[PDB]
């Protein structure tokens, strides 16, 4: 799968955000310890 | 619960810029230093919203230091030896940050004098640092430590010294360095994790980390294990080959030069550890435990590695 916000293809465990939409273990994390996605460079 | 307004200088390096992000992201604050406007991160940081920088030296330039941390709660303070005098910097900076009274957490980003744990000479960019340390303890500002690992993003094709990941004719990839090659160095991903760690030791205060040293380094790898990940994920042949000296295929000025020379010495000739310190000799763990979203080698390899190339012009990829 990829993350709908990083993209990236390489995770250690696959998330679903509040859609069930898919995020990586970095995303998905920062976005609920947070509460806003996760910010990437750029 | 509520966010604060974060001090931070070197705003344009790697571990500030990653902080910047997730700090203004989630809604605090930030109080930025930078050397120049003009640069890619600067105009980044310019964009985002409750950022806030000032363009100035910090060398003896105490004024800059002292609006920084007007209205300042939080600091992240992580200096280079491009600045100038490390210590004079990182003192005023310290003592800027007591005089505004308002600072509640003072991380200040650290690192080893190796030649006080061994027979080992100072490296001279990472020694200096371990005395300003002492003289934030000594002023009593509540802190914590923290000590980064070595960046994955430090790897290149380009002919940078050190963390050249070459790119042979046979298409073969060939990492030439000091270190020995069976065994571990503690690794660090800037971009993607020092931001998350951070905030999450602020979210955590003194009440906690204070006085605390922290190693930022989220996996440990020896040379070959790193080519193994490098070679796992492009799928092709990359091999270690350990060098006694540092190649420096272009031109690099005095102060890297010396860091290397010592590097050389300390990694190469004497196979001393990254961390000298009793405290560091796993040590991921509290790293781990602050931020578990951390990314590893593999994953930068595979999705950072061939896109920061081809950004610096290269084209393997394709
Ligand atoms: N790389 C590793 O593996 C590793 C591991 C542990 C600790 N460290 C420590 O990290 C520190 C560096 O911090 P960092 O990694 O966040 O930065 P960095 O990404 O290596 O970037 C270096 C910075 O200094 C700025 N700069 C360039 N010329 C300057 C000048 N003349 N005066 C003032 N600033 C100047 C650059 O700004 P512009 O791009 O805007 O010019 C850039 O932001 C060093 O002390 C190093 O020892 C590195
Ligand atoms: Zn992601």
């Amino acid at each position: 799968t990829t993350c709908t916000n990083c993209f990236t293809q390489t995770t250690p465990l696959w998330r679903r955000n509040p859609e069930g939409q898919p995020l990586c273990n970095a995303c998905g994390l920062f976005l609920k310890l947070h509460g806003v996605v996760r910010p990437l460079s750029l | 619960q509520q966010k604060k307004t974060i001090a931070v200088v070197n705003a344009t390096g790697r571990q500030a810029a990653s902080l910047i992000r997730v700090a203004a992201a989630v809604g605090h604050h930030v109080r930025a230093q930078v050397h120049s406007l003009k640069g890619l991160i600067a105009e980044e940081l310019q964009a985002i919203p409750n950022v806030t920088l000032f363009q100035g030296p910090l060398l003896n330039n105490v004024p800059l230091m002292d609006t920084l941390f007007e209205g300042a709660h939080l600091a992240f303070i992580n200096t280079t030896s491009q600045a100038g005098d490390e210590i004079a910097i990182g003192k005023d900076l310290a003592d800027a940050a007591k005089r505004a009274g308002t600072i509640q957490h003072y991380i200040y980003s650290s690192m080893p004098d190796h030649s006080l744990y061994g027979p080992w000479p100072a490296v001279p960019m990472w020694a200096p640092k371990f005395t300003v340390e002492n003289y934030v303890r000594q002023l009593g500002l509540p802190s914590t430590f923290v000590y980064a690992g070595i960046y994955n993003n430090n790897f290149t094709s380009l002919p940078y010294p050190l963390f050249q990941m070459e790119l042979m004719p046979d298409g073969t990839f060939e990492w030439h360095a000091p270190f020995d090659p069976d065994i571990p160095l503690p690794w660090l991903d800037a971009e993607h994790d020092v931001g998350p760690a951070l905030l999450q030791i602020f979210k955590d205060g003194p009440q906690k980390w204070n006085g605390h040293r922290i190693a930022l380094t989220f996996e440990t790898l020896s040379p070959v294990q790193v080519c193994a990940a490098f070679s796992r994920a492009l799928n092709r042949r990359v091999t270690y080959v350990q060098v006694p000296k540092v190649e420096i295929k272009v031109n690099i000025p005095v102060g890297y030069r010396e860091q290397l020379e010592a590097i050389e010495v300390v990694f190469g000739e004497h196979k001393a550890p990254y961390f000298p310190l009793p405290e560091f000799s796993r040590v991921t763990d509290e790293a781990r435990k602050l931020w578990s979203g951390w990314r590893d080698m593999e994953e930068y390899a595979r999705e950072v590695f061939p896109i920061e190339e081809e950004a610096n012009g290269l084209d393997w990829m394709l």
